[PDB]
């Protein structure tokens, strides 16, 4: 499901530019934009644990 | 989900997960803004010191407050907890000054307090300190910003914040603290990360800030306060 | 901060058919109805050729992936379980679309979140400066307003209010000026309808912080 | 529901808050240990080093119970601080009480005592920990032992506990010598297990923890590497395993030409 | 999220003290209300007086206290509690002064008692008192000193306060009217005090359904005002008004 | 041991001496018998030098504990009440006379705290080993509100005559200046007994005395 | 160095009244030499070049240019200048900065930049590239420029001072939006944006990523409403710092005001709290159009096009 979300991506990009071609920073921003890994950012509830 | 085991404090989870400590840790979160940053040459302390009126004398309890002439702390949290704390953090601060003739190194400050607090976090019948400590020091040359959690745990920080929005106040700092931040640049990174916190407008009155530098802990006064907010702004 | 309006606005600006539920109304009482309802929906959507869905308040029943020991999580967890089969699966959607808001977006369960054939992500955080000037710009041209009812001091003031608040803000100073019996609004009645809506946030107990 | 106190025997005859604990232990970081005729060795995996905290502790997860004596923690850190200062109070009571650095299995023993008390006890939960401990006695030896909450302790030859512990004991059993490793090859054996261990598929000094105890001089030795050293094991090693990949891309060429 | 209510020591989810934020409603449950104001020289406490039958003696009912010679104090909340508390801080005055030899600064008394209240609500033991207490006194560098000691552990420091079931209307009122120069006179914080009460009231006072105590620059005693004092300053000052 | 204290126009002018013998052999040259119980508050010890070292550590914590929760100087009252309580709880073992001295807001405060914990306010206190001489140049050379340089003069004679006629008293007389403005601590101002100014060197060349064995360990940097 | 810091201030007594003297007071501290362990004295020289160069810029003396960037960097590679190239990038500013013309224009700047390649300080070479794009924009080269802002941010994609790649992204926009290719203008923005939005962004980059929006939207979207916003919030952050170019982001603000069909408001915002200090014939030429297109009187609107030539005529 990521890596069709990653083509998705890419290619709506693309299409955001009055643009037909995708390219590989176009591809490494759809990947970042696609696998959002959010984090707790509660440093405390994250060191509880040693 | 893991719904039985969080009424109590001595029954673990499936998880593993104490849900009371962590319970905690949401009342600390749902409290005041308060900041911290470890400059080169000494360290910060501010938090929002809003009240619900201009009748309440805003005078008469403060935030950020001594523990001996190289240490202080502020918190966030709850506050009747935090005087016992500070009660409690001077109290070990005097008795390792008697057994040892030197002032408290604020890590074992810091590892004293976290231990009383996992002293009230392990029984049936004592509720966990709501409150999150930031302890600011002068140990050797270094100076030293720790922080204390409800859960006896104690970590080091180089610059923080703590409160309602501190995913805010945490990018802010991310975005704007160096390493070589002398001292008085600090004071406007942390009056800075208080105003993107700070509803209303940053009266020199109720904000309240505390420099710990090789001179000592100090909590700044309105008239330098005053003019460190209108220098910022 | 305006994602039903926004929702709205493509509704106003849209060709096909919006659909709007809540999430509640999936919830409803009853086995299985929950299910039937997010099916019946689904099969609307479809049957209409471009339409679109809308889900109003989703973590009522798009939660995480608790292990259901009772009769009624277990009923929670199999209406999202048949909204993922909806969304995708043996019967691909024909030109249907689907929206939701949530307003916490953290606690979904990681199929709904799929960042595959599921869903898209998007951010409406609270209105910065430029996004409160657009809302006082946008909310204010209808009213009739004086020549010292400056808008633009009341962005410059620190406020963590969002568009709704802006909008209240504005329909209870016109509200004041009329009980004060003016047809032309005033410094005066916006400062005490940001007062009434700012500060309404308080009455809480001290102690906590 | 025979979870709701640690003193409840189960219909089965399990401790429930017992295996609690010892499934909690997965969630804390990872601990390996190597033991070697020369030496013994733990690695650590640190978390989290978002670069606001800082490094005040040289070590975060790995302690000196006494001069002859290391233990890495895993779990609750509340329960971590308490656990190392009562071990460091039986090392020096011993001490004091017989005048020899305590043989390790005797320390070991006498924290799993305590562990095994709170398990047993009243109103109070198993401890949240695991402990790996190194260490050198004049009985035998090098030594390493790991501790669960339940008390029970196992002396291991090489030993994980924590994420993906399951996986590094494997790998251990894979490329242990039983009798024949020496300090540096488990040195590389330790950074090859953590490189395929910790989550990260690359990794550096700002998130492993390396320790090495050994007897030089006739005195014990307990030294925890600077980054300097683990960030040159943690080259040597992808380099090598990049040769190995250069000879793999050989081989393919010579089965192309075949 | 109202399983977690039935102990003082278990948090909610969200970070609430249920039975801490209980005892505030049991200060409302009072059925009393208190308010007090500090002035330049003066600081003076105004209070309700309810004696809902021919037989209750008006010598007995009160709730002004004298807690020491310098330090008074008004309840708000359950009488029984009240009283306890009000115990409480003489004991701790009395032994700080034999301790430390010197009269208790009212800032310590009600940190005092607001750490008796925290202990209260971290132990699981007692339950915590409900009342609100609220402390006058004089400060030789200071000056007048206004203190509230609620039963949860704030010790805070005002310059006018309110209590019990009006407070909200109270602390309008005080705002607004400290809002203009706040240097009052000894008549003038009296009045605003009575003032105040009256109109959150909606009621005219008696020269006796209202218990009045003030303390002074001057006078640096807890001074409860009499029938007379009390009448004198309602019927002369709304007058003059 | 010979401590002295006076009180004058705006504070407290406190002097010791420095000896403290172990028997008829003087242990120490430069003791500190005065000693820091808070930043306006100074005691003057004499009597068993641990005692009254640990006492006065202990009340000056105390009094630091209780000046953080005030925020205000401590007061002297609290100190005299703080130590004469314990050394009474203990039946007077604690061998610690302190010539207690502080400035607060009350002006200036000087008690004299015997050790069974009987305390007697007082402009002019002597108490110890030559309080005999100190007191009898107090009651001799004494006039009710002096200044600064001549209490200074008055409370470092009253310690000469203890120095010059009491065994085991000091060799430098060491003051402390107390007052609202100013917290001077002068040790030692002055040095009445200074050295025997030693005679020719006879010192022993590098090799005199050979050795049996040695163990010279190689530790590192 | 209280003696030396008289003598600084009797020099700039001397920029005052007779600045001669002044130029010559500074050139002889200039010439004297320092100290191989100390700094204070490389220091007050440092400044007193400093205020050597608000000589030139007062008087337009530039002849000593020549100097200032080939005698003096011999003696720099002492303070470390890492961090002191602040100093070399303010002073080729205030240089280009001066009302008359350089002469030798991108040649003095190129000459810096194989300065900076001799050295081989690339955090300093970094700084002169994107001093240099923003010169080559403001002389017209617009093909030059892009060129430069192209290798320049291909290199700081890799490299420190994010800052500075802000800087060289929207060089590239503005560049992009005068050769009028909208849509790469637009990439460049959003590039722009996407990366202050991970860094801190001064008051000065902050307002001029939202006048460079605004003039991006008001060219291409045809969404003025957020052209005027994005132009305000420009005004605002240039009012804040008190920066020469506020009246240009006052007259966009009045020309949204105007295309979006309501010219009753530029009346209420020449007329406003903050925009009275920039008021003058800029604002009043709006004012006029504005009336113009009120009373939809073509001939008004031309004698006002004529009239107020220079305020609009000349901004694209
Ligand atoms: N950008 C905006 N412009 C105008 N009104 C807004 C805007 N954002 C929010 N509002 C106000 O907010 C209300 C709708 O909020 P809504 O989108 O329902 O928030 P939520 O659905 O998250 O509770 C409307 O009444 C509208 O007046
Ligand atoms: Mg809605």
């Amino acid at each position: 499901a990521e890596v069709k979300g990653v083509c998705t991506e890419a290619g709506m990009y693309a299409l955001r530019e009055r643009r037909v071609h995708v390219t590989q920073e176009d591809f490494e921003m759809a990947v970042a934009k696609v696998m959002q890994k959010d984090s707790e950012k509660n440093m405390s509830i994250k060191k509880l644990w040693k | 989900a893991e719904r039985g085991y969080s009424f109590s404090l001595t029954t673990f989870s499936p998880s593993g997960k104490l849900v009371q400590i962590e319970y905690a840790l949401a009342a600390v979160a749902g409290g005041a803004p308060s900041v911290g940053i470890k400059a080169a040459n000494g360290v910060v302390l501010a938090t929002e010191k809003k009240q619900k009126s201009i009748l309440y004398d805003e005078r008469s309890v403060h935030k950020v407050e001594p523990i001996t002439k190289h240490i202080g702390l502020v918190y966030s949290g709850m506050g009747p907890d935090y005087r016992v704390l500070v009660h409690r953090a001077r109290k070990l601060a005097q008795q390792y000054y008697l057994v040892y003739q030197e002032p408290i190194p604020t890590a074992q400050l810091v590892q004293r307090v976290a231990s009383v607090m996992q002293e009230y976090t392990q029984s049936g019948g004592v509720r966990p300190f709501g409150v999150s400590l930031l302890i600011c020091g002068w140990n050797e040359g270094r100076p030293y910003l720790f922080q204390s959690d409800p859960s006896g745990a104690y970590f080091a920080w180089k610059a923080t914040a703590m409160g309602k929005n501190y995913v805010n106040g945490k990018t802010f700092l991310e975005k704007r603290y160096n390493e070589d931040l002398e001292l008085e640049d600090a004071i406007h990174t942390a009056i800075l990360t208080l105003k993107e916190s700070f509803e209303g407008q940053m009266t020199e009155d109720n904000i309240e800030v505390g420099i710990c530098n090789e001179a000592g802990f100090r909590r700044l006064t309105p008239t330098e306060v005053k003019d460190y907010l209108a220098a910022i702004a | 901060c305006g994602k039903t309006m926004l929702a709205k606005a493509v509704a106003h600006h849209t060709t096909a058919a919006f659909i709007r539920v809540v999430g509640s109304e999936f919830v409803q009482k009853y086995l299985g109805e929950g299910p039937r309802m997010v099916r019946d929906v689904f099969r609307l959507a479809k049957e209409n050729a471009p339409a679109i869905i809308f889900i109003d308040e989703i973590d009522a029943i798009a939660t995480k992936r608790f292990d259901a020991q009772t009769g009624a999580d277990r009923e929670v967890q199999r209406i999202l379980l048949e909204l993922l089969n909806q969304m995708d699966g043996f019967d691909q959607n024909v030109n249907v679309k689907v929206i939701m808001a949530t307003n916490r977006a953290d606690t979904l369960d990681p199929a709904l979140l799929r960042p595959g054939r599921l869903d898209r992500k998007i951010e409406f955080p609270l209105p910065d400066r430029r996004q409160k000037r657009l809302i006082f710009s946008t909310i204010t041209s209808k009213m009739n307003l004086s020549e010292e009812v400056d808008l633009e001091d009341y962005v410059a003031r620190p406020d963590k209010i969002s568009g709704a608040d802006i909008n209240s803000i504005c329909q209870e100073s016109g509200m004041l000026a009329v009980r004060e019996n003016r047809y032309i609004v005033l410094a005066k009645d916006f400062e005490k309808a940001y007062k009434t809506v700012i500060k309404k946030d308080e009455q809480e107990h001290e102690f906590y912080k | 529901r025979y979870d709701s106190r640690t003193t409840i025997f189960s219909p089965e005859g399990r401790l429930y808050q017992v295996e609690y604990a010892m499934e909690a232990i997965g969630h804390a970081g990872t601990c390996l240990g190597i033991l070697a005729n020369d030496g013994v060795l733990l690695a650590a995996e640190r978390r989290n080093i978002h670069k606001l905290l800082d490094e005040v502790f040289f070590s975060e997860k790995i302690y000196k119970l006494n001069e002859d004596m290391a233990c890495s923690v895993a779990g609750i850190t509340s329960d971590a601080n308490v656990l190392t200062n009562e071990l460091r109070l039986i090392a020096q009571r011993y001490l004091l009480q017989y005048q020899e650095p305590i043989p390790c299995e005797q320390l070991v023993t006498a924290l799993c005592d305590i562990k095994q008390a709170y398990t047993q006890f009243g109103g109070k939960r198993p401890f949240g920990v695991s402990l790996l401990y190194i260490g050198w006695d004049k009985h035998y030896g090098f030594q390493l032992y790991q501790s669960d909450p339940s008390g029970n302790y196992g002396g291991w030859k090489a030993t994980c506990i924590g994420n993906n512990s399951a996986a590094a004991v494997s790998m251990l059993k894979q490329d242990y010598k039983e009798g024949e490793m020496t300090l540096k090859s488990a040195l590389a054996l330790a950074i090859k297990v953590l490189n395929k261990t910790m989550d990260v598929s690359k990794l550096s000094a700002e998130k492993v923890e390396i320790a090495t105890l050994t007897r030089e001089n006739g005195k014990t030795v307990i030294r925890v590497l600077k980054q300097k050293e683990v960030e040159q094991l943690i080259k040597k090693h992808e380099e090598e395993e990049a040769k190995a990949e250069r000879e793999k891309k050989e081989k393919e060429q010579k089965e192309k030409d075949k | 999220s109202a399983g977690f209510d039935r102990h003082i020591t278990i948090f909610s989810p969200e970070g609430r003290l249920y039975q801490v934020e209980y005892a505030f409603k049991a200060i409302n449950q009072g059925g009393l209300t208190s308010v007090a104001v500090r002035g330049k020289d003066c600081a003076v406490i105004v209070t309700q007086k309810k004696v809902p039958d021919k037989l209750l003696d008006s010598s007995t009912v009160t709730h002004l206290f004298k807690i020491t010679e310098n330090i008074g104090c008004v309840m708000t909340g359950m009488t029984a509690d009240s009283r306890s508390q009000v115990q409480r801080a003489r004991y701790e005055a009395a032994n700080w002064k034999y301790k430390y030899g010197y009269e208790i600064p009212v800032d310590m008394l009600c940190k005092r008692i607001a750490d008796i209240s925290q202990v209260y609500t971290q132990n699981a033991e007692m339950r915590p008192l409900g009342c609100c207490m609220i402390l006058i006194g004089i400060d030789e560098e200071q000056g007048p000193q206004v203190y509230k000691c609620d039963p949860a552990g704030y010790y805070c420091g005002f310059k006018a306060t309110a209590a019990g079931v009006k407070q909200t209307e109270s602390t309008s009122f005080l705002e607004k009217k400290v809002k203009k120069k706040f240097d009052w006179t000894f008549e003038q914080t009296v009045e605003t005090a009575i003032t105040c009460l009256s109109t959150v009231l909606s009621i005219d006072f008696k020269p006796s359904e209202i218990e009045v105590g003030v303390v002074t620059v001057e006078n640096p005693k807890f001074r409860i005002l009499t029938e007379a004092e009390i009448d004198a300053h309602l019927v002369a000052l709304a007058e003059r008004d | 041991t010979t401590i002295a204290g006076v009180v004058y126009k705006d504070g407290i002018v406190l002097g010791a001496d420095t000896r403290a013998t172990e028997g008829m052999v003087v242990a120490d040259k430069n003791c500190s018998k005065i000693h820091f119980i808070s930043p306006n508050i100074y005691c003057c010890g004499a009597g068993t030098a641990a005692d009254t070292d640990m006492t006065t550590q202990l009340i000056s914590s105390n009094l630091e504990l209780h000046s953080l929760s005030t925020g205000r100087l401590p007061r002297v009252v609290t100190a005299n009440r703080m130590l004469k309580q314990m050394l009474f709880r203990y039946q007077g073992y604690i061998g610690a006379a302190l010539v207690l001295g502080g400035v607060d807001v009350t002006g200036p405060h000087l008690y004299s705290i015997y050790p069974h914990g009987s305390t007697d306010k007082l402009p002019y206190v002597t108490m110890g080993s030559g309080s005999l001489a100190a007191m009898a140049v107090f009651e001799d050379k004494f006039r009710p509100d002096m200044e600064e340089e001549e209490a200074k003069n008055l409370v470092s004679e009253a310690i000469a005559a203890g120095i010059f006629n009491d065994l085991g008293s000091g060799s430098n007389i060491d003051l402390c200046v107390i007052s609202k403005n100013k917290l001077d601590f002068l040790r030692p101002y002055t040095v009445p007994n200074k050295k025997g100014t030693r005679l020719g060197r006879y010192r022993c060349e590098k090799g005199t005395t050979a050795v049996l064995t040695e163990k010279i360990t190689p530790l590192e940097i | 160095a209280a003696a030396a810091v008289v003598e600084f201030q009797r020099a700039q007594s001397l920029l005052s009244t007779d600045r001669e003297a002044s130029i010559d007071i500074l050139h002889s501290i200039v010439k004297r030499d320092i100290q191989e362990n100390d700094e204070e004295a490389v220091q007050v020289k440092e400044q007193s070049i400093l205020e050597l160069g608000s000589l030139l810029a007062k008087t337009g003396q530039a002849a000593e240019l020549g100097g200032l960037l080939k005698y003096v960097r011999p003696f720099l590679n002492s303070i470390s200048k890492a961090k002191a190239a602040r100093l070399v990038r303010s002073l080729l500013d205030l240089f280009l900065d001066m009302e008359a013309a350089t002469g030798q224009e991108v040649e003095l700047c190129l000459e810096c930049i194989e300065w900076a390649k001799s050295e081989k300080r690339t955090f300093l070479r970094q700084a002169l590239e994107a001093r240099l794009v923003s010169l080559y924009f403001d002389t017209k080269r617009y093909q030059e420029a892009l060129h430069l802002g192209s290798q320049l941010l291909r290199e700081l994609k890799k490299m420190d001072d994010k800052a500075l790649l802000v800087e060289v992204q929207l060089l590239e926009s503005k560049t992009y939006h005068a050769l009028s290719n909208l849509p790469k203008a637009r990439a460049a923005l959003t590039s722009a944006r996407t990366t202050a939005n991970a860094i801190y962004c001064p008051p000065k980059l902050q307002a001029t990523l939202d006048m460079q929006s605004g003039i991006i939207h008001a060219a291409e979207e045809k969404d003025w409403k957020t052209a005027y916003s994005y132009f305000y919030e420009a005004f605002e952050g240039y009012d804040s710092i008190d920066s020469p170019k506020a009246i240009t982001s006052l007259k966009y603000m009045l020309l949204c005001k105007i295309m979006l069909n309501t010219p009753e408001d530029v009346q209420a915002l020449v007329s406003g709290k903050l925009a009275l200090r920039y008021a003058g014939r800029q604002t009043e030429a709006l004012k006029c159009v504005a009336q113009a297109s009120k009373n939809r009187s073509l001939a008004d609107f031309e004698k006002a096009l004529t009239d107020y030539r220079a305020e609009l005529r000349d901004d694209p």
